[PDB]
Formats: C-alpha cells, structure tokens, sequence
C-alpha cells in the first residue's frame, strides 16, 4: 500500500509526498505488474525534482519493466534532457536494449529528439 | 483510484489538471489503468509492417521476400535458402547424400529407414524430397 502511495506520489509530481512515503519506510524500487518502478514513472513524466531523490534513496537506475524499458529509455523517448543526464550520471546502461533490441538513443531518434540522442551516443 | 479510470490508448497523468493523457505518437496501451505507454515495434528494410501500429495496439511484422520470421512474434528475420539445402554459418550449403530438405528453411533432415516399419523403398529420395515407402 505504501509502494502504491509511492508510484502515484512520483507519478502526480508531488516532491513532498515522495519524500515523506520515503522516509515513511515506502520500497524505492517497487515495480507495478508491468515491472513500473517509481524511477521510471518520473522519468517518463518529467520530474527532476523526483527523480534526484529516488536515486539518492537507492532506485535501482537500470531498472527493466515488462518489455524491458529502463527509466533511461523513458526519458530519452519522453524528451527530458536534464533527467538523461543526471541517470548518465548515476550510471545509467547507455546501450541497454528493450525487448524489441531498442536503445535509449533509438528511442530519442524515433521520438525526434536528435539534441539527446547526440548526448547518448557521445557517452560510450 | 484517478488511475483506474483511465482506458486503453492512454496513460494516468494528473500533472496538468488533466485526469489521462493519449498515448504520444509511436506507443500505446493495450489496457487502460497504465501508468507508461508501451514502444511501438519499428519495421523497415528487411522488416515488413503487416499490421500498423495504433494508439491501443502494437504493430505486427513479417519479413521482405527472400526472408523467414524467427522466434515469438517475428522478433528476428533468417535468409531463406534453396530447398535441398540448409543454412550453415558458411551460409546456404546443399544437403548431403542420404539427407533431405523439402522446405525452404531449416536443416537436412536424413531419408527416412522403410526398413524399420518393414516396407520398402517404393520410390528413391533426393536433395529436395524424402523417400516414399511401399509394400
Ligand atoms: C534408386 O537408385 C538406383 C540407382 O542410383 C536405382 O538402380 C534404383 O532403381 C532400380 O533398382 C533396381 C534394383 C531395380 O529394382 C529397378 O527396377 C529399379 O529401377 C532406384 N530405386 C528405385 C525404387 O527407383
């Protein structure tokens, strides 16, 4: 339930509400039946905020979903620069594949951000 | 509970006042209450999109002509080879003498042994076709 509370928290974008389920005890890493974990939930909607606290809490930054989706995939498919960088930075899988053999890069191409998929092809 | 109500072709969002959000170009959601939208399986050159993708449902894929779909759901493409051959890492090599395929794909299968059921070799086999038994 707290697991739960969590994933809408970081989905809602609501930074205190994360913080106080964290230190409440909440998983970190709690995946939904579609292998969601609160990390990729706000990479996928955009909150640096939460993404920042997730990671210093201990989220696992390589985290696969169901068809094998990485928070990084997320946020190189949702356009969010600043959220790439900082999971680059907390060492993000750069040539990580999905099921369907897709990189975060092939993601940020399909997705036309050329600007992103330019940093994650620098990085290795 | 906001989440719940959301149907397929959509994800849970109330960043913006809004309660859902449609599937952004090339993903979707086969059901509703999903929290991300699922990638859209891209199919060009020797991929060929059979069925498109939409905002509720993935696209299908076969391969081009020339090509043989491999694994669950096409997930790789095999070269088709001859029939009377099989596929070797060296590439497309014709089957050995008391071996058969009739396919255009997959390994020589050796003739089959009448002997073994008591009939006899009514007619002979090839390369391209096994043998037929008889009496
Ligand atoms: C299979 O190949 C043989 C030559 O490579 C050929 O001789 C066989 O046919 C003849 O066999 C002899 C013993 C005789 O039965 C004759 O009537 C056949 O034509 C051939 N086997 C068959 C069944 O065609």
């Amino acid at each position: 339930d707290l697991g739960k509370k969590l994933l809408k928290a970081a989905q809602e974008g609501q930074d205190d509400e994360v913080r106080e389920l964290l230190k409440a005890g909440a998983d970190v890493n709690a995946k939904d039946l579609r292998g969601i974990t609160p990390l990729h939930v706000a990479a996928w909607q955009g909150h640096l905020e939460i993404v920042e606290v997730l990671l210093k809490a201990g989220a696992d930054v390589n985290a696969k979903d169901s068809k094998g989706e990485t928070p990084l995939h997320l946020a190189a498919f949702r356009g969010h620069l600043e959220i790439v960088e900082v999971l680059l930075k907390a060492g993000a899988d750069v040539n990580a594949q999905d099921q369907q053999g897709e990189t975060p890069a092939d993601l940020a191409a399909l997705a036309g951000h050329v600007d992103i998929a330019e940093v994650l092809q620098k990085a290795a | 509970d906001p989440c719940s109500n959301c149907p397929a072709g959509t994800f849970c969002d109330n960043n913006r006042n809004q309660i859902c959000s449609p599937c952004p170009p090339n993903s979707f959601s086969s059901a509703g209450g999903q929290r991300t939208c699922d990638i859209c399986r891209q199919c060009k050159g020797v991929f060929r999109t059979r069925k498109e993708c939409s905002s509720t449902s993935n696209a299908e894929c076969d391969c081009t002509p020339g090509f043989h779909c491999l694994g669950a759901g096409c997930s790789m493409c095999e070269q088709d080879c001859k029939q009377g051959q099989e596929l070797t890492k060296k590439g497309c090599k014709d089957c050995c003498f008391g071996t058969f395929n009739d396919q255009k794909r997959g390994i020589c299968r050796p003739w089959t042994n009448c002997s073994l059921d008591g009939k006899s070799v009514l007619v002979n086999g090839t390369k391209e076709r096994d043998v037929v038994c008889g009496p």
